[PDB]
């Protein structure tokens, strides 16, 4: 029954949902642009996350 | 195309684009009233769709 | 059409859904204007009673800040889904002809660029509330089968 | 000089303190807008005074009398100086008073009952057929065993 | 053609004035040098009078308020996360114990050993 349930729908799900998912793991990396106001935002932040 | 990526999660900060005008210009208040009129009538959401 | 949905009986939300131009939201306003019985409530707590006494059969529409605040309060039995439907925002008000409004706006832009507003948001929304963490993934990604049958 | 700051009792913006009978001045309240006005008075450098609106109304213009009520009418008729409150920036309010840039954008979301993982144990096992066909199955089982014996 | 073209059309409709869709020379948005203190791009065109009004996605900052003015934001946004769409990946050797359980198979094997011990205790203790 459960193997037919897996083979019926085939609902692929996303491993990353929220912004804390980036800090929760370390295998999948993430980046921004090399220069810009995004780097000024993430550089001058006060949140520990 | 190729419809191969997707975006997840909410926004991280409070960003917003608005109409720019030089200081001492007489048209800034009618431009802002026109922006508010286009926002309340939902035509901006229609152009977003 | 099974799970009903409603708004507040009086306010700018009813003016937004009434004067809408999208046919989907027009059908929403037509259904909420012709529902039996009335889906509108008088207060926010009346809407909370109408949601919590339906067991997933009724929804309430409200502002996103109020929804995120109620989501971070006891009994921690609500949640907010979907993106924002309109570009609404609050700002500091001042009368016309006042010399202080432009330095007030300079101070608002200074507090926005320094990120102190998001620090106040994390203080008074995440830390002050009586719920758990922002990640509700505790047994929310069950892949195969509940073990209670096996148990 | 002095300055009048008006607001309204709204959660979590303006909340009553626990020792509200034991407090005095502007520190009798607490919340988001209180610390917001504190940061404004820190970055500008002026003395303020926190006030509570009387009617409990935000702002509305009665078209019969052409009159505003609430904090909007208090700002028009000079009862207050700066309103620090979540007041909705609309088209009809720009024509009478000014506004700063929006600091916290928001929208309309959907509130649901948030169902949990309410999965019981043994009672979920005998779900898919019935709770009464099994007794007839056992009765036919023992009947066929009686037939065989 | 695009979003800002129809936006300027709506501005000219609800305000009633002629417009002139021009292009910035350097293709830059706006930046102030630490030495010359001279704004470039559309910001420099608005400061030095090369342009009249700018209808473009320019970021409203505090350092840009010091020279020019800004209206209210028409569309709010924020910082997002770009990932690819999760397609079907090859599951492999993990497919065998994939359905119904990840840990309960060990409980099945332990109950198998226990029932085998009970069967040996019943079958080999009758005399
Ligand atoms: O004033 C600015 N306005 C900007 C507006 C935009 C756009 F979204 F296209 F309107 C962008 N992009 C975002 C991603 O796609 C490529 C270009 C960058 C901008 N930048 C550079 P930043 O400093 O890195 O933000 C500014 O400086
Ligand atoms: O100017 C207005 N500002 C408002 C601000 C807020 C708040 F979010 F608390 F800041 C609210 N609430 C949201 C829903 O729960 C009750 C209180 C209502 C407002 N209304 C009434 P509307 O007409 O229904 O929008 C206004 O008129």
């Amino acid at each position: 029954a459960n193997l037919a349930a897996f083979l019926t729908v085939e609902r692929m799900v996303s491993p990353i949902e929220s912004a804390e998912d980036l800090s929760k793991q370390t295998e999948i990396a993430y980046g921004t642009l090399d220069s810009g106001s995004t780097k000024e935002f993430f550089r001058r932040s006060k949140i520990a996350v | 195309k190729p419809c191969d990526t997707m975006k997840v999660g909410g926004n991280l900060d409070s960003k917003g684009y608005g109409i720019a005008t030089p200081k001492g210009s007489s048209l800034g208040a009618a431009v802002n009233l026109a922006v508010l009129k286009l926002a309340e009538q939902g035509a901006l959401d229609k152009l977003k769709n | 059409t099974e799970i009903a949905y409603g708004t507040l009986e009086a306010g700018s939300t009813k003016e937004f859904f009434r004067r809408s131009k999208i046919a989907v939201f027009e059908k929403m306003w037509t259904y909420m204007k012709s529902a039996e019985p009335s889906v509108f409530v008088r207060t926010t707590e009346e809407g909370m009673i109408r949601v919590r006494k339906s067991k997933g059969k009724y929804a309430y529409l409200l502002e996103s800040t109020m929804n995120e605040y109620i989501e971070q309060r006891k009994p921690c039995d609500t949640m907010k889904v979907g993106g924002n439907l309109d570009s609404k925002g609050y700002g500091i008000a001042t009368p016309k002809g006042s010399a202080l409004g432009a330095p007030v706006n300079l101070a608002v832009l200074k507090l926005a660029e320094q990120g102190a507003l998001d620090k106040l948001k994390a203080k008074w929304w995440y830390d002050k509330g009586e719920c758990g963490s922002k990640d509700s993934g505790s047994k929310d990604k069950t892949s195969a089968l509940s073990l209670s049958n096996v148990a | 000089r002095t300055y009048i700051v008006t607001t309204i009792l709204e959660d979590p913006y303006v909340m009553l303190k626990k020792n509200a009978n034991q407090f005095e001045g502007n520190d009798r309240y607490e919340g988001y807008c209180v610390e917001l006005a504190a940061e404004i008075a820190k970055h500008v450098g002026y003395s303020y005074r926190l006030e509570i609106v009387s009617d409990g109304k935000y702002g509305a213009r009665d078209p019969d009398t052409k009159a505003w009520n609430g904090m909007v009418g208090e700002l028009v008729y000079g009862r207050a100086d700066v309103a620090v409150a979540p007041l909705t920036i609309t088209l009809v309010r720009e024509e009478v008073i000014d506004f700063s840039k929006p600091f916290m954008s928001l929208g309309i979301s959907i509130m649901i009952k948030k169902p949990q993982k309410s999965k019981p144990g043994v009672f979920s096992f005998l779900d898919p057929l019935a709770y009464e066909i099994w007794m007839c199955i056992v009765f036919a089982y023992i009947g066929v065993s009686v037939v065989l014996f | 053609e695009g979003y800002c073209v129809d936006l300027a059309a709506e501005i000219a409709k609800h305000c009633g004035f002629k417009y002139k869709l021009t292009i910035v020379g350097d293709g830059k948005y706006g930046a102030r040098d630490a030495d010359t203190k001279i704004w470039n791009g559309m910001v420099g065109e608005l400061v030095y009078g090369k342009a009249d009004i700018a209808i473009a996605p320019l970021t409203i900052t505090l350092v840009r308020e010091e020279v020019i003015d800004f209206s209210k934001p028409f569309m709010s946004l924020g910082i997002s996360i770009m990932i690819k769409k999760p397609q079907k990946s090859k599951p492999g050797v993990f497919s065998f114990l994939d359905p119904l359980a990840y840990e309960i198979w060990m409980c099945i094997v332990f109950a198998y050993i226990g029932v085998s011990v009970v069967l040996f205790l019943v079958s080999r203790f009758s005399p």
